[PDB]
């Protein structure tokens, strides 16, 4: 009568308790350390990968919401044919993208997710890196049912 | 074998309704449609099921069924309504036979 | 005289019985409730007028009408409740407070009985609770269900009966299937076992190319009854209102009769007043200021009780419970 | 858009043959049931035949033409066929190819789209 | 309180059915897909698999309404009409006047000017609801502004007008046992809580 | 052991201001809403609801988890 | 239904033989909503029931 | 039972002819405890009722 609330609904950080064993599950805390050995088969010598002779970013309409609010473009010259993969060396913006088939020549649009009001930062393509720069407006939406992807 | 009369003809100046008659024993117990035909052109289905309308027909036209007696009705004739009108079922029980009325004349 | 699908059958779970009710009312001031069901009353079979029988659905696969007796037909939601009149749908019946409503025909062991949830609570009129009805009170405004059965609430539209499909009609031999209609009817099948293929057939007809009785139905051509437009059946294509019946036993405005509560004490100081006052049952005591402010108050009471109110130079109104309003002016 | 296209009318002896073909176009071929339905000058709409979907395997004729008259179907180019035997003088008309919109429940069939129609003489 | 008509469900059970647009009060309807719906013999389809189901709803005034109903009302500058009597001399007289300064008031050899009012007042606020001769001084919502759940979540000109406008909020749900059937849920008469 | 049919309460109107919420209500009958913050503190509310009615509830950066009867749980997170 | 007490009564006739005993029984639901009767659409969860 | 109303009602087959007047009768007991039924152990305290 009066046993109170089980901790399925009252157990902080929302990870659900599981019965036979004993658990919780999918429970969002702090860090982990983390450290692989990658294969050395999965790497390609620098040579083969298509090396891009220039790249430009413009960062497009850009918000800093949860989600893959913003967008960019890089316009880029390279040699040959390829799939380059693409970084953002900012620990305020991710990428939606983490490879991108290149040519020689042309322009590649992406998205990216920031809680930064100022997009001002460095992205990487086959490792070369451009910077770019706009302002990201206030979040014209205001509650979101996905987390925040970007601290 | 169901036989369907209408009148030959039907008489009516722009204004008014004009009730056209499909006759035949029991149609009230089966589904009546009605083809709206301008000879050369092809019939277009203007009634079936005895109350409904296929996409882009006005709202005057209207369609009933009763015992011996199904009809189309339509308010406000124009000069364009002047055309031929077929009443039709789809008797099953004589080996799926389509049959149509003789057909009326506006 | 269809069926519906009623919630809560005899035993526990949900089927299909002739004694489905679908809505049910209660606004009637007097507490008498209007209740609607698939089931036919004051009718025989062909559907004549008499109050004695009553027509209903039946559970065979011919599926015709079958007929009983008034004598044979119960309500209840906590207590019996008493019929007062009953026509086709539509029964009115007067019965205690309850959250549910039940109505059983009784055809001897076989009692059927459909229950569906209505929290109903004893309501009455005017300014004083009471379980009855004075005998000596103020005659007020009231509106109760008129007993005359051939009133009107209104209308309601029915239309065609819809698909009646069995498998009864339907026969299963050596992987086969095969149609069995009664005794000189003319049934409708149509099955698809591949190609989609229809036809009337009056006598027991083989089909070919057909090895699952799930792929065929027959239903008997019936367009001989009007059938109200119930969500548990499924429908005829064409429905369109092919008739309107009365909703007998409509609402009448009346006059009823209402209690008259104690007549108060009032002990009276310099500019206020303390009245003293007995109510047994909840009596509605609303008094109220005439100057600019009104100030109303309002306050149900039981038992015995003093107020004390200031009353001003300008004046004071109360009314206690249904007697007349009582205005006053200090000094 | 949908359309039906007739092809293949003309002249022909009494007793004599014809292959009347129907293409088909906008729509699924194989989802729908199809008729040819006839118009003699002069006179109202009289039901030929129907062959039913995906693959028509069961086929409706009218009564005097059984026998004579076969209705096929092809999926793959979208097209309806009737070949006509023994052609007879009132057999002269215009024919139409239809599509068949059916209901299962209640059974009832009717035309929502119709070719133009081509016409076939049988004089001699 | 409004009535929630439920027509009866359709099924197309190898076709497929769509959502055609009607002008009833706070229509509703939409699409299911397999259903296989049972009726009383334990089948009532041919293709059991995709098997459109067509749900709808709507509202309208209860058939009691025309007893039990609320009207609502917008109030204007308020008119004040005083029956009088007088006596002078030996001779009385009965008038009904307006009090404006303006009109007057007669008794066949008499005239008198009345007004206008040394203060005004009106204990009716602008928006009034009226119900079986009950009046409450209720900020009812202007005419197709209804609200689901709140007073005049229903409206219409009159009870016997065509024009039944609503927004009951109501919302049909999957079916889930074999049985046909439509499922639903609606929000709770705003009349019937305003009550 | 079996399974038994529960019903579905009604779907919440949600309306959204500032680091925080307003979920309008309808249930006819006892039906039970709890509520948790999914920060280091749960803060965990439970509430048992007859009638309609409406409830703030404080939503942060870290978010809010709620379930409202038998319905699934609903995760959400302010800006 | 609910009440105070249970009752077991066998009627051999006019011998209506009664025993009662005290026994507080209530109604009680499975699931986070109230309700007098499972409804006939609704979530199907974990619940025990005896067996008949 | 405890109610509050009291009828008497007379059975001549159908003619079935019941007066029913209010009256709030309460499930009343004596001691200091409430109980629903006299307990088949217990004080025997001093107590007034209709003799038969």
């Amino acid at each position: 009568n009066n046993s109170g609330r089980p901790l399925q609904e009252t157990a902080p950080f929302g990870c659900k308790i599981e019965v036979e064993p004993l658990r919780a599950s999918n429970c969002a805390y702090g860090h982990i350390p983390i450290s692989i050995d990658i294969p050395d088969a999965a790497f390609v010598r620098s040579s083969e990968s298509p090396t891009i002779l220039e790249v430009s970013c413009t960062v497009a309409d850009c918000i800093y919401s949860a989600d893959f609010g913003g967008s960019l473009t890089l316009q880029y010259k390279a040699d040959r044919e390829g799939h380059c993969p693409v970084h953002s060396h900012s620990t305020t913006a991710v990428l939606k993208e983490a490879t991108t088939h290149v040519t020689a020549v042309g322009s590649i649009t992406l998205h990216f997710s920031t809680s930064s009001p100022q997009a001002n930062f460095i992205v990487s393509l086959c490792g070369k890196k451009t910077t770019c720069n706009a302002e990201c407006k206030p979040p014209a939406d205001h509650i979101i049912g996905e987390p925040h992807k970007v601290d | 074998s169901y036989e369907l009369t209408q009148p030959p003809s039907v008489s009516a100046s722009p204004g008014q309704t004009a009730r056209i008659t499909c006759g035949g024993i029991n149609i009230g117990s089966e589904l009546v449609h009605w083809y709206q035909q301008k000879p050369p052109q092809a019939p277009v289905l203007v009634i079936y099921a005895n109350g409904e309308r296929p996409s882009g027909i006005p709202e005057r036209f209207s369609g009933s069924n009763s015992g011996n007696t199904a009809t189309l009705t339509i308010s406000g004739v124009e000069a364009g309504d002047e055309a031929d009108y077929y009443c039709q079922l789809w008797d099953i029980s004589s080996d799926h036979n389509y049959i149509f009325g003789d057909g009326t004349r506006l | 005289p269809y069926l519906g699908f009623c919630p809560y059958c005899r035993h526990s779970a949900p089927c299909f019985s002739p004694i489905k009710i679908e809505n049910v009312w209660d606004e009637s001031d007097d507490g008498s409730i209007r209740i609607q069901v698939s089931a036919q009353f004051g009718y025989n079979q062909a559907g004549t007028a008499d109050v004695t029988k009553f027509r209903y659905m039946s559970f065979d696969h011919d599926h015709d009408i079958k007929e009983d007796s008034m004598d044979k037909i119960a309500i209840s939601t906590s207590g019996p409740c008493r019929r007062l009149g009953h026509k086709g749908y539509f029964l009115l019946a007067q019965c205690p407070p309850g959250d549910s409503v039940t109505v059983s025909i009784t055809s001897g062991a076989s009692e059927n009985s459909c229950t569906v949830e209505k929290k109903i609570r004893r309501k009455f009129v005017g300014r004083e609770e009471y379980l009855f009805p004075p005998v000596h009170g103020k005659l007020v405004k009231c509106h109760v269900y008129d007993h005359l059965k051939e009133t009107s609430a209104g209308y309601i539209t029915m239309h065609r009966p819809g698909p009646h499909a069995y498998k009864s009609y339907l026969e299963e031999a050596s992987g086969e299937v095969y149609i069995k209609p009664p005794s000189g009817k003319n049934v409708t099948y149509e099955c698809k076992c591949g190609d989609y293929s229809t036809g009337i057939v009056s006598t027991r007809t083989k089909m070919n190319g057909c090895t699952k009785a799930k792929q065929c139905i027959a239903y008997k051509s019936d367009q001989t009854k009007w059938v109200f437009n119930s969500p548990d059946l499924i429908r005829h294509t064409d429905h369109s209102v092919q008739g309107k019946l009365h909703i007998p036993f409509r609402l009448t405005p009346t006059v009823c009769p209402v209690p008259l509560a104690h007549t108060p004490t009032v002990t009276k100081w310099f500019k206020g007043i303390t009245l003293h006052l007995t109510a047994t049952r909840p009596t509605l005591l609303t008094t109220r200021k005439l100057g600019l402010r009104a100030d109303a108050t309002a306050e149900w009471i039981t038992g015995t009780t003093s107020r004390n109110f200031s009353v001003g130079r300008e004046g004071l109104e109360y009314v206690w419970g249904n007697h007349e309003p009582v205005r006053v002016w200090a000094q | 858009e949908v359309q039906l296209v007739e092809s293949g009318g003309g002249l022909v002896q009494p007793g004599g043959s014809l292959r009347l073909s129907c293409v088909a176009s906008g729509f699924t071929f194989s989802d729908y049931r199809m008729a040819w339905v006839r118009q003699a000058t002069g006179k109202g709409l009289e039901w030929v035949s129907t062959i039913s979907q995906p693959s028509g395997t069961n086929t409706y004729y009218l009564d005097p033409v059984k026998g004579r008259f076969t209705v096929s179907r092809d999926n793959a180019k979208n097209t309806l066929y009737l070949q006509m035997h023994s052609l007879r003088a009132e057999d002269t008309a215009v024919y139409y190819c239809a599509r068949v919109v059916t209901e299962s429940r209640p059974p009832a069939a009717w035309f929502d789209v119709w070719g133009p129609g081509v016409l076939v003489t049988v004089s001699s | 309180r409004f009535h929630t008509v439920i027509p009866s469900p359709q099924v197309k059970c190898c076709g497929s059915l769509e959502c055609k647009a009607s002008s009833k009060a706070d229509y509703t309807c939409r699409v299911f897909g397999g259903v296989y719906p049972f009726m009383w013999g334990g089948a009532q389809c041919f293709c059991d698999s995709e098997n459109t189901q067509l749900s709808e709803a709507y509202v309208e005034f209860a058939p009691d309404c025309t007893i039990d109903h609320a009207v609502a009302l917008k109030v204007h500058t308020a008119a004040l009409k005083v029956g009088l009597r007088i006596v002078y001399g030996n001779t009385t007289a009965h008038l009904d006047t307006f009090v404006n300064g303006v009109t007057p008031g007669s008794s066949r050899d008499l005239k008198v000017i009345a007004g206008p009012i040394s203060a005004a007042f009106s204990p009716f606020d602008h928006k009034v609801v009226i119900r079986k001769g009950l009046v409450y001084n209720y900020d009812f919502p202007e005419y197709g502004a209804m609200k689901p759940g709140a007073f005049g979540d229903i409206q219409a000109s009159s009870l016997d007008a065509t024009d039944i406008v609503a927004r009951t909020d109501i919302r049909l749900l999957k079916p889930s046992v074999k049985n046909i059937h439509v499922p639903y849920t609606q929000a709770v008469s705003g009349y019937e809580m305003w009550k």
